[PDB]
RNA sequence: AUUCCUUGUCGGGUAAGUUCCGACCUGCACGAAUGGCGUAAUGAUGGCCACGCUGUCUCCACCCGAGACUCAGUGAAAUUGAAAUCGCUGUGAAGAUGCAGUGUACCCGCGGCUAGACGGAAAGACCCCGUGAACCUUUACUACAGCUUGGCACUGAACAUUGACCCUGUGUUGAUGUUCUAACGUUGACCCCUUAUCGGGGUUGCGGACAGUGCCUGGUGGGUAGUUUGACUGGGGCGGUCUCCUCCCAAAGCGUAACGGAGGAGCACGAAGGUGGGCUAAUCACGGUUCGUGAGGUUAGUGCAAUGGCAUAAGCCCGCUUGACUGCGAGAAUGACAAUUCGAGCAGGUGCGAAAGCAGGUCAUAGUGAUCCGGUGGUUCUGAAUGGAAGGGCCAUCGC
RNA sequence: AUUAAAAACACAGCACUGUGCAAAAUCGUAAGAUGACGUAUACGGUGUGACGCCUGCCCGGUGCCGGAAGGUUAAUUGAU
RNA sequence: UAACGGGGCUAAGUAGUAAACCGAAGCUGCGGCAAUACUAGUAUUGGGUAGGGGAGCGUUCUGUAAGCGGUUGAAGGUGU
RNA sequence: AACCGACUAAUGUUGAAAAAUUAGCGGAUGACUUGUGGCUAGGGGUGAAAGGCCAAUCAAACCUGGAGAUAGCUGGUUCUCCCCGAAAGCUAUUUAGGUAGCGCCUCGGACGAAUACUACUGGGGGUAGAGCACUGUUAAGGCUAGGCAACCCUUUGCAAACUCCGAAUACCAGUAAGUACUAUCCGGGAGACACACGGCGGGUGCUAACGUCCGUCGUGGAGAGGGAAACAACCCAGAC
RNA sequence: AAUGGGUCAGCGACUUAUAUUCAGUGGCAAGGUUAACCAUCUAGGGGAGCCGUAGGGAAACCGAGUCUUAACUGGGCGUU
RNA sequence: CAUAGCAACAGGAGGCGAACCGGGGGAACUGAAACAUCUAAGUACCCCGAGGAAAAGAAAUCAACCGAGAUUCCGAAAGU
């Protein structure tokens, strides 16, 4: 059949020219105790490390 | 995506964003593609006829990629400042 | 028939990260330490965790200085 | 086990920006509502902020 | 010490099924 | 038929009795219909004793038959990597026909025996493991049947009492009780279909808006069903442990295991944070109803473990404060990754300081929890005819 | 049935309990059945187990039975 | 026997000195093959499980093939 | 006695027999036994109750179908040559005999000395050793507060969690020669994540174990040849 | 002295479809390619579509830039 | 009275068949590396009813301010 996309992966990993882009973890709750520095630096989306990519690509066959 | 039962990467990382509906019926057009259009008027129908946009497209942005060598009147579509310049430089108009 | 022990923390990878003579860029962490085992000398800042880092480009120099004979990390202009 | 008793609070800008800092207090040591000058980023000014719940 | 083993099935040949 | 210690102790029986019988009572851990204690008779019932009896035995002997053995005919079987298939000592995946050394040994049957071939047989039933199975249990979880509760329907009428509401006593509804009959019930009687203890119809009696059933609903619910019931582990269980910090093990960079040796954390603090100014311990000696002087030199202190630090104190006191700032961030540290750490400098706005300056919490290293779902505020980015809105997003934050 | 014949099961007797007859109970979605062409001296369940002497204390728990005052509480209703 | 591998040894033991020799798939010699570099020759290289990579053999079937071989003997079988 | 049964023993156990025979044994007018025909059916029946029996089968019959259930387990996996060649680790895991990323292998591409070895130079050490200055611990004597003896003094030892000291090595960096297709980066493909012994440094254990857990190096694994009688893991040495 | 095989002969295990990706090879090339279907049917029609030709951003949207922020000395990703 | 009932007569039907079709009922293993939502799957299976096909079908449909014009089947949009 046609490969199905893992919609979990799709909703968390977006392909750009610069690689698979993702939202950092640990910015959902329990933030009072965290530093504004730490919270600030997590706010920008990031590109996945090389080791994380192969899987994601197998989960995102059309992306 | 299975990692031996450790919380996988596709779950330890948060979901983010949404899809606009407009995105699904929008299409960028390169300035070089405007060559393929037959006739002066570059509109949604003429783009569709040239197969430059699919028939479900509703909103088009022309972008500065390549060169325009003919005078075209772009009606109805959005153009980039750079593309506008290039259109106007090749004796085109940008209608509203 | 058991041990009250068992426990230990994760090793904190402390120590000299750039030794004497090493060329460092401004910002480069030189020493990671607990307290001032090494003090900050010229062109060296000290973080909240007493991390010594290069304020300027140059070469790391260790040096005993002062009446207490304390060790100092400096960046030498080179 | 958890021994933590300091209540979390939201300090809210005295400007109507609705910007809030969060923190915690010992409710015994500080019965009243906490007030403290803090930079509000929306109005880009240091203004009084006052305690509120959550 | 000697711990009495269970080396064989409780039903013995020729019936052992 | 219960007693662990235990062969309890005493008595009987025997030459000698862990059994038996009687009895004692410190009943580990009898006990009154899961009956207690008796009890004639009964039992292919359990225990023990005696007489008789004996090849049960001392300890076998002989004999009669059926096999075994031989001839003639028929003709299986499990098993089987291949075999030119010895002993011993040693070696060796650790119990050797097969290796080493050595000793012994002409080739081949037949009758016998079973020490070895870890002989044959059955992919160990023991034990463990598998995020296997089954069936069983229950105050494991989640359901369901059944049972049951109320609402509504099928389901109506009069009054009487009463509640609410309505107006000006009056209606409109709601209960509650009585009465009633016309729905409904009848597994009462009689008639007919009809030669029928079914059924239907008719008549009548007794009930009667009850019962009963449907839908909804609470309860009950091992009756039934689907399932879950962690891992490490010097087998497994039991116990202990599971994350984080400090030291040691750790072999003078980093890192480094054990159910190795030792301790701590799961916070605190609106000052115990920022900054300016100031200050400097412990403990003794000696004199005084804490005080003074000297010695001493941090042996003190550090909100809380340990370690590394700390006098320019990071320790101690005070004034003023909110930098326990918002956006960012050269450049590094450290991780499989998620994440974690340090950071000059820039912009904005700020506090302390005369000023250079210092300040993005705290001497530092523990004080913690991904994602999903959802909550609150903001933004007004999206939002399916359009305009809104809901709902998404983004930002802040809360809920393990 | 084919490694257990027994001290196990049953048993007469005993007791508790349910059951008023369209009985309880059971089989069945239901109709219909059994119960029973029986009717509390009957029928069902539970335990005990000829017979003799007897069968103590405890109703906190958990059942079951009864009581309803109050508290809590569903559908429903729909005030604000 | 069974604690030199045995025979056996008073050196065939132990320590030492001198000069020999034996001893491997090590090195060398001679012949050959291969991989990879270089410029056919050089140089290096060629133990190997899991595994990766490279190059082939043979089988059946289709085309080539109404061609080619075959009762003057095909396939198969069995020798050389 | 028949008949029904099945208490003991022996035989038999590739039987005469998938439960019997022989000698004995129990019931034998009863809750008896037997023939024929009926009925009850699988979470169902039936059970004087053994989880017994329901066609030599039963803690859920048998047949067919779903169905090639699923099987992180075991077995097995078929021609030839050439080149290279692991791992038995870390991290995580209802994970521990599985799996994932990383480490290690291979193939392609990029890149080219940035790499390895050595000399020299610059570093930080707190280990071995040693020492007793600290913290502990220890002996003798002195001196003496105190009530025999602190505290000090002299002498004398001990330390993984003591240090006034302090190597060799190792590591980091630089400079430089020579040797080497090294290092690095991006892709395709893996396998492995049970390790073993030996040396050295240790923990644990008895400085027991062919014990156990780490560090590091070697060999085995995946390695033939010679030696060590025989002997994976020792010695020598790498088989076109 | 762990497993399996008494022997022989025969048969007996990485497939097929579809999709994604990487590589080799060929065609064409800033283009490449058609699907169903039609068809006098391996031709030829058929341009729906897909991939490439632009990225950034959650998004609107902007666009060789964009996102972040009040704004970056900036910084992320991209440009070539 | 009538109706029920009863009889006569006429016309139908019944059973079988591999699949396809519409409808009534409807699992579980399995996957989720456990499992209950979920999956498997409205599948298997049982039943009923067809027909040469069946079903569906002629907008109280879409669309988006432009428009389209029943149903069915096939290619894309899109693993969006």
């Amino acid at each position: 059949p046609k490969m199905k996309t893992n919609k979990g992966a799709a909703k968390r990993f977006k392909k750009t020219a610069g690689g698979i882009k993702y939202k950092h973890a640990t910015k959902r709750h329990i933030l009072t105790k965290r530093t504004t520095k730490n919270k600030r630096q997590l706010r920008p989306n990031a590109i996945l490390p090389k080791c994380e990519v192969a899987a994601v690509i197998r989960m995102l066959p059309y992306a | 995506g299975f990692e031996g039962g450790q919380m996988p990467l596709k779950q330890r990382l948060p979901k983010f964003g949404f899809t606009s509906r407009k995105s699904l019926v929008s299409a960028e057009v390169r300035l070089a593609e405007l060559a393929k259009v037959s006739g002066d008027v570059v509109d949604l129908n003429s783009l569709k006829a040239a197969n430059i946009i699919t028939k479900n497209i509703e909103f088009v942005k022309v972008v500065l990629s390549g060169e325009i060598n003919k005078a075209v009147t772009v009606k109805g579509l959005r153009v980039t400042k750079g593309a506008k310049a290039a259109i106007e430089a090749a004796g085109g108009k940008i209608e509203e | 028939g058991s041990t009250r022990n068992g426990r230990d923390s994760e090793s904190k990878r402390l120590g000299v990260k750039r030794f004497g003579g090493e060329s460092v860029l401004a910002g480069n962490i030189i020493v990671r330490q607990r307290g001032t085992k090494f003090h900050a000398g010229n062109n060296v800042g000290i973080g909240k965790d007493h991390t010594l880092f290069a304020l300027t480009e140059g070469k790391v120099k260790f040096e005993v200085k002062g009446p207490k004979n304390r060790k100092f990390v400096s960046i030498e202009a080179e | 086990a958890k021994k933590g008793v300091r209540e979390k609070i939201r300090l809210v800008s005295s400007a109507g920006t609705g910007h809030f800092y969060t923190t915690d207090k010992n409710k015994r040591n500080m019965p009243g509502k906490f007030e403290i000058k803090k930079f509000d980023p929306v109005v880009r000014q240091h203004v009084m902020y006052k305690e509120a719940k959550i | 010490r000697f711990r009495p083993p269970i080396r064989r099935p409780p039903i013995r040949p020729p019936f052992y099924p």
